[PDB]
């Protein structure tokens, strides 16, 4: 058909869209992660929000994904995680369902990205030493 | 060492006259010349820098012209606080040197 | 043809007018420095070339924050102190007439009263000397505050002497300082610097006269928000201080009365020797020529042939109608009628003595229902201060007459704080910038 | 507001060493290169050298090299000129002068110290 | 003339210098952006300062400018913002005046840098998929 | 399941008499004692 | 040599349990010489 360009679905408007479509709105979710007893619970809330944002940023950065919203890696896809070859992930499912499907497979991947990034840093060190 | 030579060494002129004082350099100083005024027993004052720019806080009667080796400092209308010693100083290359000096005195 | 692209610069030197919470720095006392960061021994001032900044002392939020800070520090220094609820009893008072002068008659009351003891079932007959200003007749009297609120006795170990306090901006903020002498507080300052903390500002509480403050470096400075509005206070800053010597000459005796378990009330026992009036001395010639300076600077705003007159305070509370201040724990209220009494027409060793009255029941800030009782100070007390400015108020000023009249003002301590913070402002750094450049990513 | 204040006058014997101090007010000390000059009684000015107060680098006029030393202390915003092996020809007024220093190059000495008389005589 | 090298003008010493000259001192401003009731206002101030620093860092990072102080971009210069070709910006004006001149033109540029960076991330994803 | 990491080859300087842990713990114990007594009866009437 | 029971200050009671503990802060940044050039 004819079109008139891209539209804006809001903060979490792509939560019901496919993973491929929802991957086009990452900055929209990214920006809204940062912003005498009720000056204390409020301050604890703000500190917790900052702490979780920084934990996510550190976790990205120790993978070599610092400053990126989409970051392809060197770690291969162990098929013991998911056997769905691609046509039924990015065009037929949403990120909530994918997270339901791999919340049982997360931390091992994070540690692997960590050790692969450290390997990369040392190998680049050796390469620049020549 | 680069040599700066000034003319006159001594001068007498009255209030309201124009004085033109000439500084000549043995080598080329493009616009790297500053004109200073000194009065008895006191530190000098920057009058001109870049050989044609007037220092902030200096009366407009002071002016300078010239590039390369020849420079002239002109006061259009003399004033009884302008009778003092004057130096020309280049900073194109080391050592920075000052002129011999012109002492302007009232007639 | 231009081929220009957005370029992002981080760390740009740009700032905006901002309001934030400054913090305290300093090198038993009310102005608690036990919660103030140590001051840097070598504070760093960065002189900003070519920066012309907009200043306005009358909208400075630093003044409002400092007022809040001073009030809070005062409040928290009185919390762990004796509440004098038992003192609201009937007082049987007589006149103190033993070795009083003619100007101290009726000024002191010898009041006997029943008071609680450390044991709940026992009473003690005690007596105290009270000031005429502190008691109201019901021969039977009561303390002035007893129909408004109970009073908190100041803890005798806490000192009232001002300590300099430095105000510092947090991360991401800067304090811009106007170095311009002749600056009248409003408009463009072309000589600006950046400081991490302000200079040491002493919280000197006083009315009608600014004491122990900063001096102008060039000449007397007149500063008003709107000089033609007679409802605006004029702040005068002196270039040379005027020495004022204030004494309470009575040899006061303090006695301690146990009013409960671990609770002491500090009564005035008996004055050892002659009873005579507290007062302040100002050099007559110094004050005269200082007022000459003030007049010469006021003519610049109110005409060159105008008549400049100084007169008494109009009226109101004892706090505002007198030079009220604090001299080593005691609270003085001095009659500044010999100071502001003169006319000025365009064309030795003696001194001016200002009689003063002492009070013990204090309402510091313009608040009602929150009062402080000052314990008596043992012995004679004497202090020397610099008058470094004035708070004036112009009288009327319709076009009917060519005489301008000025009267001492005050009461609001924000004008006292504004006389020290007039050359400071707070800005927030805006590091992100976008500009055109030839690069393409 | 920019001021340079120097130490007091000095009277030394020949072969001695003298230390002229120069402290800066009204401007950032590490923001301008600082010259040292001397004037003999009734003569012209003779430029000694200059120093970068930020990095500590110095340049001495070649005929003074190895005899005069320039140093600075940033904690007190001060520069020190050490003239060693004094002779009667060193007698004169010593000036420290701030340079305008536009573009990180000498433009002109706009602020001057009050001068320090150093007299060398047996 | 002769020079003896670079000097140090202080925290905001370049605020009155030209934009080109002031662009040489960016780190100087960069470092000083981070450092029972007056333990609360102080803590609120510290939390706020951290929050604004992190907001600026996130805003940089969702543009592909993470870890950089000067970051040239793919977004062209729409001349409806400013018509001053270059000789009258970088050598004749200061950053305060420039911010006065474009405070009315800011947020649109930020959103454009955002969407351009997401486009870049996806195009790089597609490139590495080959 | 608290985790103790045994540091091989590490030799560390200890001083029990300058340990600030002790000072903080003293403060904590005193504060806990003080706040456990706050919502309790003040026996002012008992002074008879 | 004569020894007598002491006490009063509870910091000695806390010190008898914390004698084998100390607190340190981690310094993660380090700089070292290596052959690379950026
Ligand atoms: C403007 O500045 C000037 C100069 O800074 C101020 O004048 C000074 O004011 C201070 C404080 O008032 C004064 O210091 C006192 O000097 C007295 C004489 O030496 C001392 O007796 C007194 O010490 C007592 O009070 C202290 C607290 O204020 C206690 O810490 C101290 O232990 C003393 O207290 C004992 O003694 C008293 C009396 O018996 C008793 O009540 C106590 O319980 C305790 O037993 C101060 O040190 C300076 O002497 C003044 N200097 C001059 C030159 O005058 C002036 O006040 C400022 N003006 C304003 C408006 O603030
Ligand atoms: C919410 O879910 C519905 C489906 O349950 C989404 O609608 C579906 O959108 C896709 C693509 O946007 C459509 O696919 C299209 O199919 C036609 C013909 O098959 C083809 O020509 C197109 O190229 C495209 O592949 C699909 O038909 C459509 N489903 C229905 C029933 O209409 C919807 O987009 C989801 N909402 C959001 C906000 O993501
Ligand atoms: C504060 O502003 C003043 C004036 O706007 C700045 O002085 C100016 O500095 C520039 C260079 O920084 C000078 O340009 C120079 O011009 C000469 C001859 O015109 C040329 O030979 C040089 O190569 C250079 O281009 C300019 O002349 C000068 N202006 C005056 C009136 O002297 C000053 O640098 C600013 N200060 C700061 C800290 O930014
Ligand atoms: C205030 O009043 C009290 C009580 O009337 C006076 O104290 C008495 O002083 C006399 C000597 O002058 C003693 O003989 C009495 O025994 C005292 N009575 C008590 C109850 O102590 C006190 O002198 C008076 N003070 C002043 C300044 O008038
Ligand atoms: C202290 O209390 C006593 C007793 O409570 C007061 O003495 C009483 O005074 C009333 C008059 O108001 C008399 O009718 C009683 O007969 C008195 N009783 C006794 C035992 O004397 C005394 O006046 C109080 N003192 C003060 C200073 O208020
Ligand atoms: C009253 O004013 C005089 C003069 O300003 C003060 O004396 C000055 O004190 C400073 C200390 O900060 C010295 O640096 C000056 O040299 C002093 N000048 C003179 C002329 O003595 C004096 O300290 C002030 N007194 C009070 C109590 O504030
Ligand atoms: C200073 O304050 C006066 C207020 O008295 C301002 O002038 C008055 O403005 C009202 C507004 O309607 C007029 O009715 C009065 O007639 C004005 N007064 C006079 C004397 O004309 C004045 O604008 C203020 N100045 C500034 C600079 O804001
Ligand atoms: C204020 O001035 C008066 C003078 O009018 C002072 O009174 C003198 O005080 C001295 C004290 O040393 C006595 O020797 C004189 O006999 C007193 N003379 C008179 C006429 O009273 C008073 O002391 C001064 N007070 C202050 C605080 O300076
Ligand atoms: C205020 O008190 C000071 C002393 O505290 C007085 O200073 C004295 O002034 C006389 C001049 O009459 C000098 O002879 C003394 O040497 C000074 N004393 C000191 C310690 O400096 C000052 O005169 C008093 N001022 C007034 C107005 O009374
Ligand atoms: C300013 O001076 C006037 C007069 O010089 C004072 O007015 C006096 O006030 C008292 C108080 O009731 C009266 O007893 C006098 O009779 C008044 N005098 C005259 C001449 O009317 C006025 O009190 C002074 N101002 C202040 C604030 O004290
Ligand atoms: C402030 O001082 C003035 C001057 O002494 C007081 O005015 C005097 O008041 C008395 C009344 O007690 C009159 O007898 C005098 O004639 C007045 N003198 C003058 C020159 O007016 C004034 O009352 C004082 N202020 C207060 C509030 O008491
Ligand atoms: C106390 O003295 C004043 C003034 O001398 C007088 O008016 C008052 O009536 C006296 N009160 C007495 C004696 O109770
Ligand atoms: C307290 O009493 C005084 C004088 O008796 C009176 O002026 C004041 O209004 C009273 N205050 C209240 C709150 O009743
Ligand atoms: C003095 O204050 C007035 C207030 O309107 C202001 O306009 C003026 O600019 C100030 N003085 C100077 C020299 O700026
Ligand atoms: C005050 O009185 C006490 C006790 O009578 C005495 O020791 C002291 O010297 C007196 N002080 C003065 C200043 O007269
Ligand atoms: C005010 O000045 C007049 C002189 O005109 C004088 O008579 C009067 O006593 C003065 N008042 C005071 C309180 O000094």
């Amino acid at each position: 058909a004819v079109g008139i360009g891209a539209v804006f679905l809001g903060f979490l408007g792509a939560a019901g869209s496919t993973m491929g479509a929802a991957s086009m709105t990452l900055t929209v979710q990214a920006r809204n992660l940062l912003s005498t007893v009720w000056g204390i619970k409020q301050l604890q809330a703000r500190v917790l929000a900052v702490e979780r944002y920084l934990r996510d940023q550190q976790l990205l950065g120790i993978w070599g994904c610092s400053g990126k919203l989409i970051c392809c890696t060197n770690v291969p896809w162990n098929s013991s995680w998911s056997n769905r070859n691609l046509s039924e992930i990015w065009d037929n499912m949403t990120w909530l369902q994918w997270d339901k499907e791999i919340s049982n497979y997360t931390q091992i991947i994070y540690g692997l990205l960590e050790e692969s990034q450290n390997q990369q840093e040392k190998n680049e060190q050796d390469l620049l030493a020549l | 060492d680069i040599q700066l030579t000034q003319s006159p060494s001594f001068l007498s002129a009255s209030v309201g006259d124009k004085v033109t004082i000439t500084c000549r350099a043995s080598q080329g100083v493009r616009n790297e010349l500053a004109w200073y005024q000194q009065k008895p027993g006191k530190a000098p004052n920057l009058l001109i820098y870049y050989a044609s720019t007037l220092q902030s806080g200096v009366p407009s009667r002071f002016s300078a012209t010239g590039s390369g080796t020849h420079f002239t400092l002109t006061v259009s209308s003399l004033q009884p606080e302008d009778f003092a010693t004057y130096f020309c100083q280049h900073m194109s290359s080391y050592p920075l040197t000052f002129g011999g000096g012109t002492k302007v005195e009232i007639k | 043809a231009e081929n220009l692209w957005v370029t992002v610069y981080y760390g740009v030197p740009v700032w905006k007018d901002a309001e934030t919470t400054l913090f305290c720095a300093s090198d038993h006392n009310v102005w608690a420095t036990h919660a103030c960061v140590p001051t840097d021994p070598n504070p760093q001032e960065i002189h900003l070339e070519n920066v012309t900044e907009e200043f306005n002392m009358w909208k400075n939020n630093m003044v409002e924050q400092m007022h809040t800070d001073i009030i809070s520090l005062w409040d928290q220094s009185l919390k762990p102190c004796v509440k004098l609820t038992p003192l609201c009893v009937t007082l049987q008072c007589t006149n103190v007439t033993n070795n009083i002068t003619d100007d101290m008659r009726g000024e002191l009351k010898n009041c006997s009263f029943n008071m609680t003891t450390e044991l709940r079932d026992k009473k003690q007959k005690v007596y105290s000397l009270f000031y005429r200003l502190d008691v109201v007749q019901i021969k039977e009297y009561r303390l002035i505050n007893c129909n408004t609120s109970a009073c908190t006795q100041a803890c005798p170990k806490v000192s009232f002497e001002p300590i300099p306090i430095h105000y510092c901006a947090p991360a991401g903020f800067a304090i811009l300082k106007c170095k311009d002498k002749k600056f009248n507080g409003t408009g463009p300052c072309p000589s600006v610097s950046t400081v991490q903390c302000t200079h040491g500002i002493k919280p000197v509480v006083s009315t009608q006269l600014l004491l122990n403050g900063s001096l102008a470096e060039e000449e007397v400075m007149i500063r008003s928000e709107n000089i033609t509005n007679n409802a605006k206070n004029i702040l005068v800053q002196f270039n040379t201080p005027v020495q004022i010597n204030c004494t309470r000459p009575n040899n006061n005796t303090r006695k301690s009365i146990r009013i409960g378990p671990g609770q002491a009330f500090y009564a005035t026992g008996d004055i050892i020797g002659d009873i005579r009036q507290a007062h302040c001395n100002v050099s007559k010639a110094t004050w005269n020529e200082t007022l000459g300076k003030v007049v010469k600077q006021l003519r610049k705003h109110f005409g060159n042939n105008t008549i400049i007159r100084f007169a008494n305070s109009s009226g109101g509370d004892l706090e505002v109608t007198t030079h009220s201040f604090n001299c080593g724990g005691e609270f003085f209220y001095c009659n500044t009628s010999g100071l502001f009494n003169s006319t000025w027409i365009s064309n030795s060793n003696d001194s001016i003595t200002l009689p003063c009255r002492i009070k013990q029941i204090i309402n510091m800030w313009q608040r009602i229902g929150q009062c402080m009782y000052a314990p008596p100070i043992q012995g004679v007390i004497r202090c020397v201060s610099n008058i470094t400015g004035l708070i004036l108020t112009r009288d009327g000023g319709s076009t009917n007459s060519t005489t301008e009249t000025f009267r001492p003002g005050g009461g609001d301590m924000r004008d006292n704080w504004r006389s020290e913070l007039y050359k400071y402002k707070v800005v927030k750094i805006e590091p992100l910038g976008v500009a055109p450049t030839r690069c393409k990513r | 507001q920019k001021v340079l204040v120097q130490s007091g006058a000095e009277v030394k014997k020949p072969g001695a060493s003298v230390k002229v101090s120069c402290r800066a007010f009204g401007y950032t000390f590490t923001g301008n290169a600082l010259h040292w000059v001397r004037q003999a009684p009734g003569q012209g000015l003779e430029w000694l050298g200059w120093i970068n107060p930020h990095s500590g680098d110095t340049f001495t006029s070649q005929k003074f090299q190895g005899r005069v030393y320039m140093t600075r202390d940033k904690s007190i915003n001060t520069a020190f000129l050490d003239v060693t092996r004094l002779t009667s020809d060193d007698t004169g007024i010593y000036y420290c002068a701030r340079d305008k220093y536009y573009g990180n190059e000498a433009v002109g000495m706009d602020v001057w110290g009050q001068g320090t008389s150093v007299t060398v005589s047996s």
